[PDB]
RNA sequence: UUGACCUCAAAUCAGGUAGGAGUACCCGCUGAACUUAAGCAUAUCAAUAAGCGGAGGAAAAGAAACCAACCGGGAUUGCCU
RNA sequence: AUUGGCGAGAGACCGAUAGCGAACAAGUACAGUGAUGGAAAGAUGAAAAGAACUUUGAAAAGAGAGUGAAAAAGUACGUG
RNA sequence: CGAAUUUGGGUAUAGGGGCGAAAGACUAAUCGAACCAUCUAGUAGCUGGUUCCUGCCGAAGUUUCCCUCAGGAUAGCAGAA
RNA sequence: UGGAGGUCAGUGACGAAGCCUAGACCGUAAGGUCGGGUCGAACGGCCUCUAGUGCAGAUCUUGGUGGUAGUAGCAAAUAUUCAAAUGAGAACUUUGAAGACUGAAGUGGGGAAAGGUUCCACGUCAACAGCAGUUGGACGUGGGUUAGUCGAUCCUAAGAG
RNA sequence: UAUCUAGCGAAACCACAGCCAAGGGAACGGGCUUGGCAGAAUCAGCGGGGAAAGAAGACCCUGUUGAGCUUGACUCUAGUU
RNA sequence: AAACUUUCAACAACGGAUCUCUUGGUUCUCGCAUCGAUGAAGAACGCAGCGAAAUGCGAUACGUAAUGUGAAUUGCAGAAUUCCGUGAAUCAUCGAAUCUUUGAACGCACAUUGCGCCCCUUGGUAUUCCAGGGGGCAUGCCUGUUUGAGCGUCAUUU
């Protein structure tokens, strides 16, 4: 998803799926959606992806694979990675001092 | 260098215009902190490394 | 590096905690901003009560099952038993939980009674016409306090 | 600033250079080049133990402890001896606590409020303020604390019917709700016995 | 003589002027600037270079365009023109 | 005191605003109080200084000396009134800087915007 | 002295450009005269007048071009409004307010009601 | 012969879009070592700094393939515990 | 959440060897091939009223005179 | 001192790398591991320093253990409560 | 000692702080006070609070100043002298006269690299030239670089890309 | 050259300074004690002394400090099979 | 005895300590979201009557237009009934343009102000050569248009 995204930087990576596989390569068909095409800007069932917050969602790790890699799942299995392991790590390593010390 | 690039010869020009003393009517201006040409450069003292 | 009768003090500061310290000087400031946010939300959505109506549910675990508390929302079974539709309840300001299930009669009786006394205590403006001048109350939870059985 | 005394690339030359082991600025041809830095003893170096934000600024105090102090401060205002010692011109005041009619709460204009304060006996104290306005001693006078002055009577009310606005502008005298009754003005400088003017309603509400 | 006799042989130019950063830091044999990273599109800057960022950051120079955008947004990026003639 | 949070009671910020205010802001900072009579027939306590107004000096060494404005020297927060100079020992006459707050406006140069300036402040234009 | 913008806008194209040449001539006459006389600030006036004139010529042409492209799509990139790169890639107000038919059906059916409690 | 279609091209084709800056915060990847262990190798520093990629006013997460074992709670986030 | 940007307000903060490196033409002068390194330097007087003029000296300048409240404030200028 | 010659310009090799008719030589006065910046205020049982007065009390270099013998822990001596 | 709350309706342009004082007094001392001189704008006593709070040392940091000391030194490149002029002032400027030297792999005439206006003229000697200076590659003000043929541009080399 | 003069004019070093013998002393004192003695200020040399200066000794020891290198030290590892 | 050394005082020096001030910093809080292929950040070179900086700006160059204010700027010079005014200002505001050469830089290139090509137009006798002026020519990707390629393949036609 990343190499496709950086190749066609004018498209957002909707998803990707395994299509085939051999000894030394894996093959994926990457679903791309053009955010600057009026057809997709309209039909607000899909106009969420042309929102600027969704550009290059594969680089940030927001597609299905990105969610899997970061381990962003509900459960006790994912106690370290529930909202982002760096946020949780920063959450539980901060020294939260108050005006009136506890 | 007697055979110099033109972009060097622009470095040449502002070197010569800047290498002149502070105008003497600046003193007379009100609340003038400026006293002398601090950025003054001389070929005898320091090189301009282009 | 250890001496005398002193307790072993497990202090977790081997890390560079200094860059990650967060001191809450803004505790006073955030309180004023939050009160301002409550003020502006109430002014925006007046005269609705600035908050939803929560059901009264029994806390889990053996430790806290002796106390009821405001849950998330009324289960769909409770909403229909009050004589409503889930969508209509959301608009009129009733918090609705779809994933909670009613398995206790006493809790169910309290919630449907909570809804019935909520309906009789609110008024709803019509979509079309001159809405009656109503005075905004700011706390649905306070007007219907959670009661220990 | 956390990076004070550290926006530098200093590094010690070690021994064998007839100079101290304090780290020194590299480079050359600056005057700053080859100068000590990074230490607490160096010009331009960091301070020893840089002051940090997480120092305990506010102090927890037991609620019963604060209320205990407020009760003592209030009881001190009834002692005419303490008020005189604390520096309030109450020598000619016929009665302490000085209680006025509750109509003072309804006074809207500063002219009538100060006129009442003159008559009820707080005249001398109000003259002691607004004549003691002295320029603050020391570097604090250009940190927005330029002027110092004494504190006048503390007018205590029950319901702000305009008394707070009327006396808001008068130097020294400050208004305090009987419900609140903050200690920081009942015992300024931890000195008991602040001259307090009580209104009739606030006195009743006190019990 | 590795010193003053050798310093005499220093009459060439390892670096020349870089068209991007304008510093005398454009290596000639490497055909790349050592300060701004010319000709690479990304402007060479590192977090470990805390000061070097400060030297060549936004706000260092003129701000031809970015200077006015704060005012433009403040008014709302609004277009058109004013109406009232004069006093 | 300062109740509206927007205005600043900082000495440094107030002094910086004064010493770096532009020409437009300096004009209102160079306000001049009207005389007892000029107040009576206009009704305005003070008016911004103007290049062609007759003024009176009421404070300083120049106390009591009348004059007419020759140049509002806004750059120094000062005004240059005619006939009130100090002779340099060479014989040259250099004008005295004066702050307008120390001057009393004895007469007004009434231009049509000034007539609007008096009306907007509550003046009867007598 | 010097010419002023408001009367210039009245003048048509050809004579506005004609006087542009006139100002450019007289600026040249002062430019050669500046090196002779020790002080000549009048060049400032004509330089300012030149900028005023050709500012109007550029503006008049642009107003005509807007007239050329009035109400027709695909305005030239300099004529269309320069808001912000982020804004021009951002969704329009009509387009953000666009909703699917299923969503709009629910909105009309069950809108956010207005209500209050009489306590 | 002539029309298609499928795939793959070209065009200074019509219309668009990406790059770069900043980077305090945020999302990932990569990733040390000094240090501590009175030595040092697991460990620690640290799933950190540096490096790289990507956005916004916040971002991320987010409406359970959840926690529980209770008279059960009920998206996510944050604070006190 | 936020030590970036813009705007705003405060401080039991520092007060020109401090506080940002930078109160000032500061990331400036300057050094390095380069990556980079990187200073010092505030205050006359209310206002220049910045010492007209005379004399000695080639001149600087001094001595006088003079301004100025003060020249034990003369731009090498708060105090020293 | 006519060639394994010398030298100019261009060019290539970049740090655990380069190059070396080999000395651990040279690699911008830095070489048995360049320079620069950051992690970094790295570490140290080691050296030096450690800023006012007066009053009262006032030692120790020993026990045991330790990769311990330039140090700690423990007991001892001391002060204060 | 720096600052904070209170108080003395404290002190102060008729002089606060500061600084100097082989002048006085108090305290064992840390220090405090007063007198005298300069000085010009704020500053104290007491009850508490707070800290970036007390220096002789750290081959301490920065800045400055000493003895050394009018000392070492200004001794490679064989060497200068006389007169006149300018100029206040000449060992050093200019001219002339001599005397010399580099001795054509020169201290000459040009250039590549590099430098960048030093080239040239006029005015001038506050700094600089190791002494001096009237001179200057210094200071101030200006002037100065003309190409169809000289090169770059074009070509390719090792290479880079 | 040194020397002297005219002009210009540093640096190293420096607790304070600069007479010895003997004693003792941290066991080789300019200072302490006992004696000898001791008369301003100096100039040129000089090389006895100031355990003279130049470097937190480079030789040696210690450090639970490193680094270069080596190997049938221990543990791994690219590569290859 | 002087000279010299040492000590102290007065005055004078060297030096910038102390004290006082502060358009600066720092920390905290609050609010907002705002760069760029419509060309960003940065840089280079220029622009003022007399400017080297700083500040501002770009051959429209310490800026022009629009708006508000209402009579200046200021060191000198100059202009200044421009003054009862669509009108001064190194004014503010800022919505229109200009914005050199660059720079993600975008015709190729760059240690060069190099080399180009296309269109329109003006001139030199000129579709072709040389100039002038104006406008263009980057890469990747998307939608569509046109022209296409492939016995990949279908139908049709002898």
């Amino acid at each position: 998803e990343e190499r496709v995204g950086r190749r066609a930087a004018n498209l957002r990576v909707l998803n990707s799926y395994w299509v085939n596989q051999d000894s030394t390569y894996k093959y994926f068909e990457v679903i791309l959606v053009d955010p600057q095409h009026k057809a997709i800007r309209r039909d607000a069932r899909y106009n969420w992806i042309c929102d600027p917050v969704h550009k290059h969602r594969e680089a940030r790790g927001l597609t299905a694979t990105g969610k899997k890699s970061r381990g962003i799942n509900k459960g006790h299995k994912f106690n370290n990675t529930k909202a982002g392991r760096r946020k949780t790590w920063k959450r539980q390593n901060t020294l939260s001092l108050w005006r009136y010390r506890k | 260098a007697a055979q110099k690039s033109f972009r060097i010869k622009q470095k040449m020009a502002k070197a010569k215009k800047q290498n002149r003393p502070l105008p003497q009517w600046i003193r007379l201006r009100t609340n003038n902190t400026i006293r002398y040409n601090a950025k003054r450069r001389n070929w005898r003292r320091t090189k301009m490394n282009i | 590096a250890i001496s005398k009768n002193l307790p072993i003090l497990k202090n977790h500061f081997r890390k560079h905690w200094q860059e990650r310290v967060k001191v809450h000087f803004d505790q006073a400031g955030k309180k004023v901003s939050r009160r301002n946010a409550r003020a502006t939300r109430a002014a925006k959505i007046a005269p609705r009560p600035l908050d939803l109506l929560r059901p009264v549910v029994r806390a889990p675990t053996v430790k806290y099952n002796r106390k009821v508390r405001a849950g998330r929302g009324f289960t769909l079974a409770e909403v229909k038993a009050a004589g409503l539709t889930a969508a209509y309840a959301r608009t009129i300001g009733i918090a609705v939980d779809h994933r909670r299930q009613n398995r206790n009669q006493e809790i169910f009786d309290a919630n449907v009674q909570r809804l019935k006394e909520y309906q009789s205590k609110i008024i709803v403006f019509p979509r079309n016409g001159k809405a009656p001048e109503a005075e905004q109350v700011l706390s649905a939870a306070a007007t219907f306090p959670i009661a220990q059985p | 600033s956390e990076k004070a005394g550290h926006q530098t690339s200093a590094e010690s030359w070690g021994t064998g250079r007839a100079v101290a082991r304090i780290p020194r600025v590299g480079g050359g041809g600056t005057g700053r080049s080859g100068q000590g830095a990074f230490g607490n003893m160096c010009r331009g170096g960091r301070m020893f133990a840089p002051t940090k934000t997480w120092r305990k600024w506010n102090v927890k105090v037991n609620h019963n402890e604060k209320r205990y102090a407020t009760a003592s401060a209030i009881a001190a205002t009834a002692v005419a001896s303490l008020v005189l010692a604390r520096g309030h011109r109450v020598e000619k005041i016929p009665e302490i606590p000085l209680v006025v009619s509750t109509d003072l709460e309804s006074i809207q204009k500063t002219k009538e409020a100060v006129a009442a304060l003159k008559a009820v006996g707080a005249h001398s104290d109000l003259l002691k303020v607004l004549k003691s306005k002295k320029l603050r001693a020391g570097k604090g006078k250009y940190r927005n604390r330029r002027w110092t002055q004494r504190r006048g009577p503390l007018v205590v009310y029950a319901e702000d019917n305009g008394i707070v606005k009327a006396l808001r502008n008068v130097p020294g005298v400050e208004t305090a709700n009987v419900a609140s009754l903050n200690l920081l003005q009942l015992a300024p400088g931890a000195h008991l016995g602040r001259f307090v003017i009580w209104t009739e309603a606030a006195f009743t509400k006190l019990d | 003589g590795k010193g003053t006799p050798s310093f005499g042989k220093r009459h060439n130019k390892s670096h020349t002027l870089c068209n991007r950063c304008g510093r005398r830091s454009f290596h000639v044999q490497k055909k790349t600037c050592s300060s701004c990273g010319y000709p690479a599109a990304k402007t060479r800057s590192y977090n470990w270079g805390a000061k070097a960022k400060r030297r060549h950051t936004t706000g260092t120079g003129r701000m031809r365009y970015l200077k006015h955008v704060s005012r433009r947004f403040k008014n709302g990026f609004q277009t058109g023109s004013a109406s009232k003639a004069s006093a | 005191a300062k109740q509206s949070l927007d205005v600043s009671s900082d000495r440094r910020k107030a002094r910086k605003a004064y010493f770096t205010a532009p020409s437009s802001q300096r004009r209102v900072l160079l306000s001049a109080p009207l005389s007892k009579e000029l107040r009576a027939q206009y009704g305005i306590k003070a008016l911004p200084i103007r290049r062609d107004d007759e003024v009176l000096v009421v404070r300083g060494s120049k106390k009591g000396q009348e004059g007419k404005i020759s140049s509002v020297y806004r750059l120094k927060f000062a005004v240059q009134v005619d006939k009130v100079t100090k002779e340099k020992v060479n014989g040259a006459s250099v004008p005295i800087n004066l702050h307008p707050s120390k001057l009393v406006i004895t007469k007004l140069h009434l231009d049509k915007d000034r007539k609007a300036l008096i009306q907007r402040k509550g003046g009867k234009l007598e | 002295a010097g010419v002023k913008a408001y009367e210039l806008r009245t003048k048509s194209k050809e004579q506005l450009a004609s006087q542009l040449v006139d100002l450019k001539k007289e600026l040249a006459e002062l430019k050669v005269q500046k090196l002779s006389r020790p002080s000549l600030p009048k060049i400032k006036t004509v330089r300012k007048s030149i900028a005023c004139v050709l500012t109007v010529i550029n503006e008049q042409q642009r107003e005509a071009v807007r007239q050329l492209y009035k109400g027709k799509k695909y305005q030239p990139k300099d004529l269309r409004a320069k808001k912000t790169r982020a804004l021009r890639r951002a969704l329009t107000k009509f387009e953000a307010s666009q909703v699917t038919e299923k969503q709009r059906k629910k909105q009309i059916a069950f809108p956010q009601r207005k209500y209050a409690i009489k306590a």
